[PDB]
């Protein structure tokens, strides 16, 4: 919800207000069923891929 | 008609068409628009500028009831959802609030199966 | 301690559509996230918070 | 004339290396242009991608150099004796009318028909 207080800025505050209430992430979720073991792989490889960057960006000379 | 001058654009933007339907404030419809009925098919109307004409017929279709103010409800994925709103601005229309009503179930219905394609 | 009437400092754990806030957003402790999830729910069945923007 | 674009002119008119009878043809219909040129000027044309798995004709901007080079090359291969086709055209291309002009008009009729496209 924006009310217009020029209307360039409003429509950016406007997507920018539906970003945050994960509208458009919320619709693609929400088009086909995920099957709730793929959701579960899904979220164990973010969660181990964010690890194992993290890990190896603290080991983060290249010249 | 009933000259109307405060009123709500309704758009509807789909993957596939989009929609715009500008109604009263009570939702009774004046005018509709679509992406597939203002000239593009197939693959043109899921584009942006479809829905844009659609707003915009629809826009210089809703200046018969006289409307001045809208509020635009942006309800959907599509492609036309920034584009139809910048028409109606584009087309005089004052906006004075811009809501998203995209349906959003609190965990209800089992999506269609993905496709495997 | 939270209470499902303490409306005002609930709404700080809200966002604008509502919505309840990420621990990992307010800082909060597990625990007290916890029971705000729980008092914001209660809140939400006596309409003293909104469940949704829309309504 | 002293004049780059029409350097080019007839440059794009030369065949086979053969500049002086090109050079005499323009220089004689001339005796008989930047008008004529910037009425055959396209601002707009369709190129074409392989989006991901079809080929959609894409309006682009031309660039002004394009712009006049575009030009040139629809006066002649309309136009295309020479001195009595190419003022002819050249002339009509004042006229907007012709087919270095039909040029101009079906590439932006084109480019109006693909604006769906324009910037995805």
């Amino acid at each position: 919800v924006v009310k217009v207080r020029p209307f360039d800025v409003a429509l950016r505050r406007f997507k920018r207000s539906c970003e945050k209430a994960g509208i458009l992430s919320e619709v693609r979720r929400r088009e086909h069923y995920e099957k709730p073991t793929t959701v579960r792989k899904r979220a164990k490889a973010a969660a181990q891929k964010r690890h194992a960057k993290k890990l190896a960006r603290e080991n983060a000379r290249l010249y | 008609r009933k000259q109307v001058a405060d009123g709500v654009a309704h758009i509807h933007a789909s993957f596939n068409n989009t929609i715009v339907t500008i109604t009263d404030r009570q939702g009774n419809a004046l005018a509709w628009a679509t992406a597939g009925g203002s000239g593009f098919r197939g693959s043109r109307k899921s584009t942006p500028f479809a829905a844009q004409v659609a707003a915009e017929r629809c826009a210089e279709m809703a200046k018969e009831y006289g409307l001045k103010n809208l509020e635009v409800m942006v309800k959907g994925p599509g492609p036309g959802r920034e584009s139809t709103v910048r028409a109606l601005n584009a087309a005089g229309f004052r906006i004075t609030n811009i809501v998203d009503a995209t349906p959003i179930p609190h965990n209800g219905c089992r999506p269609p199966k993905k496709r495997r394609v | 301690e939270i209470d499902y009437k303490d409306v005002a400092t609930l709404k700080n754990y809200i966002t604008e559509a509502g919505k309840i806030v990420p621990s990992r957003i307010t800082g909060t402790s597990a625990k007290y996230q916890r029971q705000l999830a729980r008092a914001i729910k209660r809140s939400r069945y006596l309409a003293l918070l909104p469940y949704t923007d829309k309504h | 004339f002293k004049s780059e674009l029409l350097a080019k002119f007839v440059n794009i008119l030369m065949v086979d290396g053969k500049k002086s009878t090109a050079e005499k043809i323009v220089y004689t219909a001339l005796d008989a242009f930047e008008e004529a040129l910037e009425n055959v000027r396209p601002a707009v044309e369709v190129k074409s991608r392989r989006v991901g798995g079809s080929t959609y004709q894409v309006p682009v901007e031309v660039r002004p150099v394009r712009r006049n080079a575009l030009a040139m090359r629809w006066l002649v291969e309309a136009a295309r004796s020479m001195a009595q086709r190419l003022a002819a055209e050249m002339l009509d291309a004042s006229e907007n009318k012709g087919t270095a002009v039909k040029k101009r008009e079906d590439v932006h009729r084109m480019a109006d028909a693909n604006k769906a496209f324009a910037h995805y």
